[PDB]
RNA sequence: CAUAGGGUUUGGUUUUUGCCCAGCCUUUAGCUUAGCGUUAAGCUUAUACAUGCUAGCCUAAAAGACGGCGCACAGGUGCAUAUUUUGUAAGCAUGUAAAAUA
RNA sequence: AAAGUGUACUUUAUAAAGUCAUUGUAUUGCUUACAAAUAACUAGGCAGUUGGGUCGGCUGCUAUACUAUAGCGCCCCAAGCCUGAUAAUUAGCUAGGCGUAACAGCGGCAAGCCACAGUAGCACAUAAAAAUUGCUACCGUUAACGCAGCAGUAAGAAAGAUUGGACAAUAGCUUAAGGGCAGAUCCAGGUAAGCGCUAAAAUCUUUGUG
RNA sequence: GAGCUCCGGCUAAUUGUGUGCCAGCAGCCGCGGGAAUACACAAGGGGCCAGUUUAAGGUUAAAACAAGGCAACGGUGUUUAAAAACUGGAAAUGC
């Protein structure tokens, strides 16, 4: 650009979007489950992945993926949600933290217990 | 940033005061020319003139530094030292010692422990 | 006050020197340009005499 | 002196740009891993190297580095035709004003004179 | 700042008033350039005879009105004003007589020579002063 | 006190553009956690508030403030404010004027 | 003026002093210029609006400057003034501070300035002043109150500490009889920024025994 | 010594058993269809350490004033043109 072009607002700073807009620049958000069901992934994968529809405390509704093997989530259950995207599931951009208010940890887990909300066995 | 004041107060007095600049139970003081009615550690000053370390060192003495020329300048203008500053100037020989009034109240029997609950817990 | 008075006198002396330098430079440039104009004028006179013969 | 370059060097191999900056003895090497290995072989000990452009092909990157080193000039090139004595001198290099301000330090007194 | 300015007269429609234009520059740290800007100032004119297009000098003064806080001190250049009567006289002189190709050229050469001769004398005097 | 890159686009190569990762600084969540000394600190609500406390001292025209001095100091927050403000620079008449010392 | 003055007040076989009242060469100051985010899918804006004249603009008590901020207000007169103007969106500002070779970018700590105290209009309060001063209307609870003072409670939120001790020190208010007041402040309690040290004994540390 | 996390490549660190495009993993490229160093568990090992690993913000990994393109895609249909910026030029007439 010329000097005149630069002076008259020639350059504009690039703007980048967030990956979890529903969190409103917060690490976590509380919500209540509306529906719990399973969905199939895109090609070339094949499975029945567990997902739930959650309404956040700010009124937004998002799809959340439930990690681990098995869960006890039903409709009208309080959960805590964080960022994180499941690549093979289209439209799912959030995950449920396990071990918190209503969700429990995976039974029998021995490795990476912190990521699945399992306490250290005292016995 | 901390530009020194130039105009003299019109409705208050100038004084030479001690400013607390120590640590927990490790006092250290700085002498400055400030308005009488202000916060203790306010940034409004006319000049910083000295420093004082009240605790003894390996040599068994306390250490005190002062600008001899500027102390006279401000005393002439009308700056009024506080009671403790009068003691420092009196001992240092800048001005004659100021007499104190007679005392009758029975002195305090608990002066170094009354205000320190940690000692009282052991007591 | 004494220093200020000397500075004012120094300023006046410096200004006078600067003006003389500029005046001489301007005269030198003007003299050169006028000489060029005179040379062109002499050339034009020769062409004017030549053109009159054609008419 | 067998440890750095004579002066700043900028070379343009096809779709690659390489820059070399001399440093004081003992300062160290600031460059990518590939150039670090190349400096060890040649014996270069103190230098700063920056490479940009189309660096996908590492053959060109190495070739560009090789050619840059060959564009230096030495004080003894044709010294017989100068009629003078080219003498090595000791002059500390300087940094920019911003570096002084951030570190809270001062430049050589020869420039601060006022 | 703002004690004195030199500018051009852009409005004389007020009683003992004038508006003067000023040019100045501002430093832009990010692009390392000087940006040219303009401003308008209203000044008090006691003479009340200024002409649009004049170059004048204004100086800081006590506030006189809502938007007037300057006074005109001096005029550096007077704007040209068309005068029909003078122009008509010049036209009559131009049409009074005509010269040929040679006569006009010779007259031009003589005039330049006289101007050059006087200029040389002035230059020598300046050198003598030096 | 002075400028470091790697991965990815499936005939190969070259070239252009996009995407992801490694540092430093700051808050929460999971799992886990003995003690002592000390530095810097309390990062969402100008949402609604039980209870206790934060500014009084002195004197007296008949034992009492009605009078004097303070509350114009401290402490809290950032609603409003694009300039009303903030950060700077500049301007503002005179020997300070009277009187026999005849 | 860290001063002078008094038909004034208080203390004294010991007296120097202070208290209260009053006093300053003009008797507590206004104005201008430059810089500081987006923004044209905001193009016209202004009529007390731009300029000129008379009058007003108080709180006296040196003399002149021909009246010595100002459309700040009334009346009259002339048509001018602005035009990236006008209208919107967002934000307390400066700065310490965090990243960066720098340039640039972003805005937790100590301090300075400005604004505010449930909302709004007013009276005092000018010159250094309204959280803990009044009047009126309104909003929310119940004629009253409004914790954005310290501690503390409820709701909301991913996430916000004890209903603690002391005036011993520093700063401040009052007081000539040497005292009084204080959630400023200094200390303690609570919360895995950071920094330092301990978590094993040894001739019972030869810096010993005698 | 004591916990948290990781061991296909980027990136320091492998063997066995179970599962069989199921259950599940995943920052990126991608793993699982009966012979899995990528899923779950056991053992062994790597990193950090009273801490450790996600998530969410500021900045860097040159958005280009130092310093990018219109030659992968972008210069607009053409000309005239009293703001601004930069800055002297070769014109008119007659058979
Ligand atoms: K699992
Ligand atoms: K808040
Ligand atoms: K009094
Ligand atoms: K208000
Ligand atoms: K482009
Ligand atoms: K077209
Ligand atoms: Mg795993
Ligand atoms: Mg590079
Ligand atoms: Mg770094
Ligand atoms: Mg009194
Ligand atoms: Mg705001
Ligand atoms: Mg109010
Ligand atoms: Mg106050
Ligand atoms: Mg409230
Ligand atoms: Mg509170
Ligand atoms: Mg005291
Ligand atoms: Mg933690
Ligand atoms: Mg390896
Ligand atoms: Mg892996
Ligand atoms: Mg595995």
């Amino acid at each position: 650009l010329t000097v005149g072009q630069l002076l008259r607002g020639g350059r504009t700073k690039k703007v980048r979007r967030s990956k979890s807009p529903a969190l409103e620049q917060c690490p976590y958000k509380k919500g209540i489950c509306l529906r719990v069901y399973t969905t199939a992934p895109k090609k070339p994968n094949s499975a029945n992945r567990k997902v739930c529809k959650v309404q956040l405390s700010n009124g937004y509704k998002v799809l959340a993926y439930i990690p681990g093997e098995g869960h006890n989530l039903q409709e009208h259950s309080i959960v805590l949600v964080r960022g994180g995207r499941t690549k093979d599931l289209p439209g799912v951009k959030y995950k449920v933290i396990r071990g918190k208010y209503d969700c429990a940890g995976v039974k029998g887990r021995k490795t990476s217990r912190s990521k699945y909300g399992v306490k250290r066995p005292k016995e | 940033m901390n530009n020194l004041l130039t105009q003299l107060p019109k409705h208050d007095l100038l004084k030479i005061k001690l400013v607390r600049w120590g640590f927990n139970k490790k006092p250290f003081y700085v002498l400055s020319v400030m308005k009488r009615r202000q916060a203790r550690n306010s940034g409004n000053r006319y000049e910083d003139i000295g420093w004082w370390d009240p605790s003894p060192h390996q040599d068994g003495n306390s250490h005190f530094g002062i600008k001899f020329d500027r102390v006279k300048y401000w005393l002439s203008q009308g700056a009024v030292p506080t009671e403790k500053v009068y003691g420092l100037f009196g001992q240092a020989g800048i001005i004659p010692q100021k007499p104190a009034p007679p005392k009758y109240k029975p002195a305090d029997g608990n002066a170094d422990t009354k205000w320190r609950p940690e000692l009282q817990k052991n007591l | 006050e004494v220093a200020a008075e000397q500075a004012k006198v120094a300023f006046a002396e410096q200004k006078a020197a600067a003006e003389h330098v500029r005046r001489q430079a301007a005269l030198e440039e003007l003299l050169r340009k006028t000489e060029i104009e005179c040379q062109l004028a002499m050339v034009r006179v020769g062409r004017a005499q030549k053109a009159e013969e054609t008419g | 002196r067998g440890h750095t370059v004579y002066h700043h060097v900028e070379h343009h191999f096809q779709r690659v740009k390489v820059t070399l900056s001399p440093r004081t003895s003992g300062w160290g090497l600031r460059c990518s891993n590939l150039f670090y290995e190349l400096c060890s072989l040649a014996g270069i000990r103190d230098l700063t190297v920056d490479v940009s452009g189309a660096t996908r092909n590492k053959f060109f990157v190495a070739k560009a580095f090789f050619d840059a080193l060959q564009k230096q000039t030495a004080p003894h090139d044709g010294v017989e035709g100068t009629g003078v004595y080219v003498k090595e001198v000791v002059r500390r290099p300087v940094v920019n004003l911003g570096t002084y301000r951030n570190n809270g330090t001062l430049p050589p007194k020869e420039y601060l004179a006022t | 700042g703002g004690f004195e300015f030199v500018g051009k007269v852009v409005s004389n429609r007020m009683q003992k008033g004038v508006v003067v234009a000023v040019n100045y520059v501002v430093w832009i740290p990010k692009y390392k350039v000087y940006e040219r800007r303009t401003a308008r100032h209203m000044a008090h004119d006691e003479g009340n005879s200024c002409v649009i297009g004049d170059i004048v000098r204004i100086q800081q003064h006590r506030k006189l009105s809502k938007n007037k806080a300057y006074v005109v001190v001096s005029t550096l250049k007077h704007a040209d004003v068309y005068n029909a009567k003078q122009a008509a006289v010049l036209n009559t002189e131009r049409s009074q007589n005509k010269l040929g190709r040679v006569e006009y050229a010779e007259s031009r050469l003589s005039e330049v020579q006289q101007r050059l001769l006087k200029l040389r004398e002035m230059y020598q005097k300046e050198l003598a002063l030096n």
